[PDB]
């Protein structure tokens, strides 16, 4: 919570989704791959951070 | 004629009980030599910023020159070799410390209009119950032992200078009081230090409350996915 | 919280109508003043916070 | 919380005992139907507190 009045978090507005999303924006994409990329978007939302399954999904998302 | 004090990280706030033990064993000689004066007295005072123990020595411009005289009670070492108990008795403020020479020049500057500045006065005592209302600091049985409707404030001066005693601001802020002159200026600086520390403690008890609420409503989202279950 | 003084002045008066007159007068000076030294009070409180809430978040790191 | 065909028989009655104690027995009703409502999460809060409590021995030991 101090973290919260005054921390590292909440700042620069990055984020690994964003950061994704921004990445593909400039690219000349496929349906299909974009749908994929939603469910691995939606996984890694779900997946807590610590787990392994996160980083593993983190990486084939990269 | 003797030598500063190692304050040590020891506020001796006016007319306030205090208790200091310095590591150094150089003050406990120091004190039992003033055992034989049939008026054993000690000075105590405020360091300067960024403290020091080897500047007080080598230096004496290091701690402040305003200063509060006070007369030893008892000396128990009960745990320490060192363990004396101060008060304040007689502020004073030394023209130059290194070159002693001391004045009681004691500054209670007060209008002859003595029936509105109470009011201010009252002021301050709600404030510091407030303080001790919602940040119980120390007991309240001083309250009712020294209640100003009982005309037994005597020194006005020794209550105000409680009320700020009280408050958690830094030796510096007691400090900038204490060069005040003005006793009005004095007064709002120490309402503003209280203002301060009540700001402080209610942003930090509502904080907590906040934080309570959201454990509580996480551990009701997780009644709710119970609900699921 | 009136004085003493205003008491007795207050208890002088024999007519009814007088008396409670001078009363609600005592009332309204008094809820002045109050209010005065409460505006007071909060221009202090409003010049104090004027102090950057940057002290707060080093008093939270403290 | 009686449906509306139960507030209908009630005012169907016209002798006052009648009424008074067909409203009693719907009230009645209902209240038990509430508890069965509020007991079943109380009985939520009872088994999540007691797996606590089984758990908490099993930390002492452990």
């Amino acid at each position: 919570i101090i973290k919260k009045e005054l921390g590292l978090e909440k700042d620069d507005k990055d984020a690994i989704e964003e950061k994704f999303r921004e990445r593909l924006k400039e690219l000349v994409v496929p349906k299909h791959v974009m749908d994929v990329v939603d469910e691995e978007l939606s996984k890694l939302g779900l997946l807590d951070n610590h787990s392994s399954e996160f980083n593993v999904t983190r990486n084939y998302l990269d | 004629h003797l030598p500063l004090i190692a304050i040590t990280r020891n506020p001796v706030f006016p007319r306030f009980i205090k208790i200091i033990e310095v590591k150094n064993k150089k003050l406990v000689e120091l004190l039992r030599r003033k055992v034989r004066l049939a008026q054993p007295y000690v000075g105590v005072f405020l360091k300067r910023d960024d403290s020091n123990e080897s500047d007080v020595v080598e230096s004496l411009d290091e701690i402040f020159h305003t200063g509060t005289f006070a007369q030893i009670h008892e000396m128990q070492d009960l745990g320490d070799k060192l363990r004396m108990i101060v008060m304040g008795h007689r502020r004073v403020h030394i023209s130059r410390q290194l070159e002693m020479v001391e004045v009681e020049n004691v500054v209670h500057e007060d209008f002859q209009v003595t029936e509105e500045v109470k009011a201010l006065t009252a002021e301050i005592v709600k404030t510091i119950r407030d303080i001790i209302a919602l940040n119980p600091l120390y007991r309240e049985s001083v309250l009712q032992m020294m209640q100003a409707g009982q005309r037994v404030v005597d020194n006005p001066i020794y209550l105000s200078d409680m009320g700020a005693a009280l408050t958690g601001a830094e030796s510096h802020e007691l400090q900038d009081v204490l060069e005040e002159t003005n006793i009005p200026k004095r007064l709002y600086k120490a309402l503003s230090l209280l203002k301060k520390e009540f700001e402080l403690s209610k942003l930090q008890q509502r904080l907590g409350r906040e934080v309570e609420e959201k454990i509580k409503q996480t551990h009701r989202k997780y009644l709710l996915q119970e609900q699921l279950k």
